[PDB]
């Protein structure tokens, strides 16, 4: 799953949260089975050798498009002939299926951008205003 | 997934003509860092007076780029009805990341309408249309430019006073002059001046009318509309495909005069788009009222380190591409636009490889796959020497439950050339597969 | 592999950086010593020669 | 794309006879039709531009009439120069489609065809290909049907039809039909005949030659 | 590894096909199986930027000798300014700057070599 | 840095350190040139018999 | 006045590019638009492309797009048409027709037309001397007073060819039949002459066939 599905960008702060809500998420539907891409590979036109393509960090793999949103069965293989612009050859995607748990479990990867200056994400809460020309800039995102 | 307008209805696509020779006359537009043309502008922080070097997606200096020009309709003298389009639909190209577009480079200038070279019409403001998509395939007719993958379409409306961004997959239409239909010359967009651009009236339905004839849009997960000032002068438009999604950058809002680019809007697309396709747009008009419009120029975006000069006004009027010149490399190093006269060492030339020379029976893996396998403690080791080995076939023969390579690349083991090959085979439990390691705390 | 290569290249470039930092420092010490020697040479030419 | 169809593929009229030609249009062509006169061995000549105005250097007898879907070309008096192919092309659309064409035939004289059959010479027999020539001469109607019966069996494909250009003195046509047979096929056959049915001819005449 | 082979005298026991010289770099002895051929390391030309701020004129310089073999805009040399490149008498290098050097000229100027002196008006003083 | 492009991108993060080292060496070479000029100037300016 | 001169008729093998040249004499070559239109039997006249020399931009029919290149040279005042991947369907007579209006390619009226150039495709076929087959005089051949005999030119390639009777002495009763394509692909034409049987006895009717490409002249008794 880290190698061919979701990989957090190391440069951004990385957080992984795994959580299950049994009754709170009534609106959320139950997927038939959890689906992940086991192996993603690209086949050369000669067919002498096939080279696997690892997923880029936080990216949608080209092989992902051939795979349906939910993999039909474990070990399923999806093959398409590549266009001449795509360089020819075939694209092979392998996916596995895990039976849905009684209570849905969802994994969350959170990266908080400390890059740009236009905006800020914080919690909520005259002291806080400009009557305090003494110490402490404490602004939207920079304290 | 809601649709603003009704689906198949009205009439089939108007007859269209491809005239590539008339198009692509070519007017040189090199992008210049010194005039700060096309500069992305660091979205992070801001600087006044201070000059700093920042690494970000940036266009290379001196890049002419790709020029696409829209043209008027066939304009039969009796009837303005009838349309013609360029081959930009079959001009799909692949961009690794990022997009830069220059619009209205020479607006309000003497020009000749593309449809009739003899006819001359003053250059007028116009807005580009594109349908970026990850995968490109041949059409049923066999013409290149059919996107199986989900696509985002940007379409100007009301003579470019409005812009529409919709994430809808295109679907071919059986009607003649349409993609599913046979004998269809090209796929593009059409506009009507009488209703869409009537004075005091702008039609949002103009985008729907183009969809009504050319193609049916499906799975419209995201639909967005942005107003356009359309004052007169035109600046730059930028699309960046970040991991989170596509980002829309509009130069006019932050500074109409400056030409600096800022991120006006954000659109969330999980899919990463690899191919960019331009949809030709043509407006039918009478020969007397034929309109000529400025060409829009497309530039590639590449990660580059750029020295940026920030004015007291806080707008970058000057930039340096460190990669472009040896003097530019010196300017980037010093971090100063001007350097005192001197002789300075710079990166040396490197030889280009030519006249390749290769120095190079069949290692047998049959004992490993034959007989009764040994227990893990009593491992069996096979040594291969003086033989050429193909490891790709071995990997195909046996599915690998766990693959871990230490101090070596998994791809490298198959093709690397070395003194000798060592192979081992033993029986391993799935439960103890986790326990097995090159080094482990477990005994 | 990309992960192994990133670590190996980063270690090599960091290790090379320390060696040139030592090299520039030694060159600066030698250049200062040469400048003092050049002043002595001027004096030798001015007086003995 | 607009398609233009000419109502008369061919017509026959004497000199001094009014000729009317009708052009049919799939789509409206208000006033965008061009008429071209083609005579074999020379370039086609412009006659009417827009189907409303006579081209300069073109005789007054040629006339342009009609609008939109229906257009008409009228010649007040037929002339020897007038007996040439006529084409109507739409100027409304970017790809122009020419008309099927109109052919004019002189009716000055009507002549019944003369039919003769000639056996192949010895060199044809030695070559291995034997051609029998059936000649039809002086037939005023252009339309004619020629069939070959050998041993009371019809022949097709091997038979070919070649016709001379109009004499223009009697307005008559001369046609030669050649039948080709392999030496084994030709030798076994004893009867070779060409049977022709002609509109001008009162009764179909068959010319038959016995082998040897 | 990049290598150039020229005829050389046979050296080494011949038990191993590789000869090294106190370093990971390889002498590449006997590159040809049939005959001994000494290998060579990658060969490159240095570039020096001669620039005058007021003149705003830039020049290209080479090390030791460039007149005998190297040529302007050579296909073999991959990196010049990392984008585009930028015919004179042989000296310390084949300067892109031309005009050439007069036998007698003012001594004071931008540092360069034993005889070449760099002025401003591109010029090559001696 | 190695000749490979991948090293050059990694070099960009540490590029400022490399630029400072190059500038320091450039200062040293210019100082050596100035010292050489001063030495020879002191020997010169004396009338010489042929 | 503008005079349009087409190139001499040429035969080009399939898969070989063919160039057809039309030369304009007098008038203004640059302002006028020259459009190439071809006549194919059973297909009629079809416009292929239209070009204006000063602009240098050539419109092309969608079906012919990517197969036809049209270039006009101001110095020679000549319009050149290039066709590739020639096929039996492609073979046609090409006419250079100049629009009376200088511009307006979309609405086209042609005041002047070229004489035309005919191009044919040859597959594994080469020019060779023609075989002439005379018609033997016989009772079947003789009809009443006049017996008609003709020499059939056969196995000839390139050029219409010239056939004369009695070395051109006999120009009366001669019938000329158009050359036709055999399975061999060599053109064959018939030249029957209607003459009295008594005249055939009194005068020897030799038939002369001249082949321009092979430069061979053959005279034989018919």
């Amino acid at each position: 799953i880290s190698q061919f599905n979701y990989k957090q960008s190391f440069s951004n702060p990385t957080c992984l949260i795994l959580a299950t809500v049994p009754h709170n998420l009534t609106t959320i539907t139950k997927p038939l089975k959890y689906s992940y891409i086991n192996k993603c590979s690209r086949l050369l036109s000669d067919d002498r050798t096939e080279v696997p393509q690892l997923v880029n960090a936080n990216q949608y793999s080209p092989c992902v498009s051939i795979v349906p949103s939910t993999v039909w069965e474990d070990g399923d293989y999806y093959r398409k002939q590549l266009s001449p612009l795509e360089g020819g050859g075939w694209l092979v995607a392998s996916g596995s299926t895990v039976a849905m748990t009684e209570q849905l479990q969802m994994g969350f990867g959170i990266t908080v951008q400390y890059g740009t200056d236009t905006n800020s994400v914080c919690p909520k809460l005259k002291i806080a205003s400009q009557l305090g020309n003494c110490v402490e800039y404490s602004l939207y995102g920079v304290s | 997934y809601v649709d603003v307008g009704p689906d198949s209805v009205k009439s089939a696509c108007i007859e269209v003509d491809i005239q590539q020779t008339f198009f692509d006359k070519t007017w040189p537009r090199p992008i210049d860092v010194s005039k700060a043309d096309g500069i992305i502008y660091p979205q992070g922080r801001t600087y006044s007076n201070i000059t700093i070097t920042y690494q970000g997606l940036f266009p290379y200096q001196g890049d002419h780029g790709d020029m696409y020009v829209y043209s008027a309709g066939h304009a039969t003298g009796t009837t303005p009805q009838k349309l013609f389009v360029a081959n930009y639909s079959q001009d799909v190209k692949q961009f690794a990341n990022g997009f830069v577009v220059r619009i209205g480079a020479a607006a309000n200038s003497t020009g000749t309408v593309i449809i009739s070279p003899s006819t001359s019409a003053t250059i007028r403001k116009i807005y580009p249309a594109f349908m970026l998509g990850s995968s490109v395939g041949n059409f049923s007719d066999g013409k290149m430019g059919r996107f199986f993958n989900h696509t985002l379409v940007l379409l100007p409306d009301g003579c470019g006073t409005l812009l529409r961004a919709f994430y809808c997959i295109l679907e071919p239409r059986s009607g003649n002059h349409c993609p599913a239909g046979n004998s269809y010359t090209s796929f593009a967009t059409y506009h009507t001046p009488a209703t869409d651009c009537s004075d005091g009236n702008y039609n949002r339905n103009a985008s729907l009318n183009s969809f009504k004839e050319y193609f049916n849009l499906r799975n419209c997960t995201f639909m967005y509309t942005y107003n356009i000032t359309e004052d007169e002068i035109l600046e730059w438009f930028g699309i960046t495909q970040t991991a989170q999604g596509v980002h829309l950058f509009s130069s006019r809002y932050v500074d109409l005069y400056g030409g600096n680019m800022f991120q006006f809007a954000t659109l969330p697309v999980y899919d990463t788009i690899k191919y960019y396709s331009i949809i030709p747009h043509s407006i039918r008009s009478i020969q007397s009222d034929r309109k000529a419009w400025a060409a829009f120029y497309v530039y590639k975006l590449q990660p580059l380190t750029f020295l940026l000069d920030f004015s007291v006004d806080g707008y970058i009027r000057r930039a340096i591409d460190c990669g472009f010149n040896d003097l530019s490399q010196l300017h980037c190093s010093y971090e100063s636009f001007d350097v005192e006269s001197g002789v300075y060492s710079v990166s040396s030339f490197e030889a280009k490889p030519s006249g390749s020379v290769v120095e190079q029976v069949e290692c047998d893996f049959s004992p490993l796959l034959s007989g009764t396998p040994p227990q893990v403690y009593n491992f069996k080791r096979l040594v291969f020497t003086n033989c050429n080995y193909n490891l790709t076939k071995l990997l195909s023969l046996f599915s690998v439950n766990d693959f871990t390579c230490s101090q070596i690349s998994p791809a490298a083991i198959a093709s690397n050339c070395y003194s000798s090959l060592i192979l081992d085979y033993f029986s391993y439990p799935l439960s103890m597969k986790s326990d097995l390691s090159v080094s482990s705390a477990g005994p | 592999d990309v992960l192994e290569q990133d670590a190996q290249i980063d270690r090599l470039i960091n290790g090379r950086l320390t060696t040139l930092n030592a090299f520039v420092a030694q060159q600066l010490v030698r250049s200062e010593s040469a400048a003092l020697s050049a002043q002595l040479a001027k004096d030798k030419v001015n007086e003995c020669v | 794309d607009i398609v233009m169809t000419q109502t008369p593929s061919s017509l026959s009229a004497s000199v001094g006879d009014r000729v009317t030609i009708t052009c049919r249009a799939s789509e409206d062509i208000t006033s965008y039709l061009n008429w071209y006169q083609l005579k074999p061995g020379k370039a086609p000549m412009f006659l009417i531009y827009a189907a409303s105005s006579l081209q300069s250097g073109v005789p007054s007898r040629f006339s342009g009439s009609g609008s939109g879907t229906d257009f008409t070309l009228t010649i007040s008096s037929l002339q020897p120069e007038d007996f040439a192919t006529y084409y109507c092309q739409q100027s409304y659309s970017t790809p122009p489609t020419f008309g099927g064409g109109t052919k004019v035939e002189i009716k000055r004289t009507v002549a019944a065809p003369s039919v003769f059959i000639f056996p192949p010479s010895d060199e044809q027999l030695k070559s291995g290909t034997a051609s029998v020539v059936c000649l039809l001469n002086n037939f005023y109607p252009r339309e004619a049907k020629v069939q070959w019966k050998v041993d009371n069996a019809l022949q097709s494909g091997n038979s070919q039809e070649s016709v001379t250009e109009q004499d223009s003195k009697d307005s008559t046509y001369s046609l030669s039909s050649t039948l080709t047979l392999s030496k084994a096929d030709y030798e076994k056959h004893k009867v070779y005949a060409c049977e022709v049915t002609h509109q001008g001819l009162s009764s179909p005449v068959t010319k038959s030659f016995n082998r040897g | 590894g990049r290598g150039v082979f020229q005829n050389c005298t046979a050296v080494g026991v011949r038990q191993q096909r590789f000869v090294y010289d106190a370093y990971q770099n390889l002498v590449g002895y006997y590159s040809d199986d049939g005959n001994y051929y000494c290998l060579r390391a990658c060969v490159s030309v240095p570039v020096s930027v001669i620039y005058d701020k007021e003149t705003k004129t830039h020049a290209t310089l080479f090390g030791s000798v460039a007149c005998e073999h190297i040529s302007s805009t050579m296909s073999q040399y991959s990196r010049s300014t990392r984008s585009m490149l930028k015919p004179v008498g042989c000296v310390l290098g084949l300067v892109n700057s031309s005009l050439f050097v007069e036998d007698c000229k003012l001594p004071l100027g931008q540092s360069l070599c034993a005889l070449p002196d760099t002025p401003s008006t591109m010029r090559l003083a001696s | 840095c190695n000749g490979f492009q991948k090293c050059e991108q990694l070099l960009r993060e540490y590029g400022q350190f490399c630029s400072k080292i190059n500038q320091a060496l450039h200062g040293a070479n210019l100082r050596q040139d100035d010292s050489v000029r001063n030495l020879f100037a002191s020997v010169k300016s004396s009338q010489s018999s042929p | 006045q503008v005079q349009l001169v087409q190139s001499g008729a040429e035969v080009k093998k399939p898969g070989s590019s063919v160039k057809v040249s039309c030369k304009a004499s007098g008038g203004t070559f640059s302002i006028y638009a020259i459009s190439w239109v071809r006549q194919a039997p059973g297909q009629g006249l079809e416009w292929m492309g239209g070009i204006i020399p000063i602009f240098g931009t050539a419109n092309y029919a969608q079906q012919f797009q990517g197969r036809v290149t049209i270039t006009a040279d101001e110095s020679t005042t000549t319009a050149y048409m290039e066709l590739s991947r020639l096929t039996s369907e492609d073979t046609a007579v090409y006419y250079c027709a100049r629009q009376m209006t200088a511009y307006d390619y979309w609405n086209p009226s042609f005041d002047y037309w070229g004489q035309g150039t005919l191009v044919t495709v040859s597959s594994a076929w080469s020019t060779k001397g023609p075989s002439v087959f005379p018609l033997a005089p016989s009772s079947k051949s003789t009809s009443g007073g006049t017996a008609a005999l003709g020499c059939l030119v056969k196995d000839y390639f390139p050029e219409p060819v010239t056939v004369s009777w009695n070395s051109g002495a006999l120009t009366s009763g001669v019938h000329t039949f158009p050359a036709v394509l055999q399975s061999s692909g060599l053109y064959s034409l018939s030249s029957v002459v209607t003459v009295p049987s008594s005249s055939l006895g009194t005068q020897t009717y030799i038939c002369n066939v001249n082949h321009k490409p092979s430069n061979t002249k053959v005279d034989k008794r018919v």
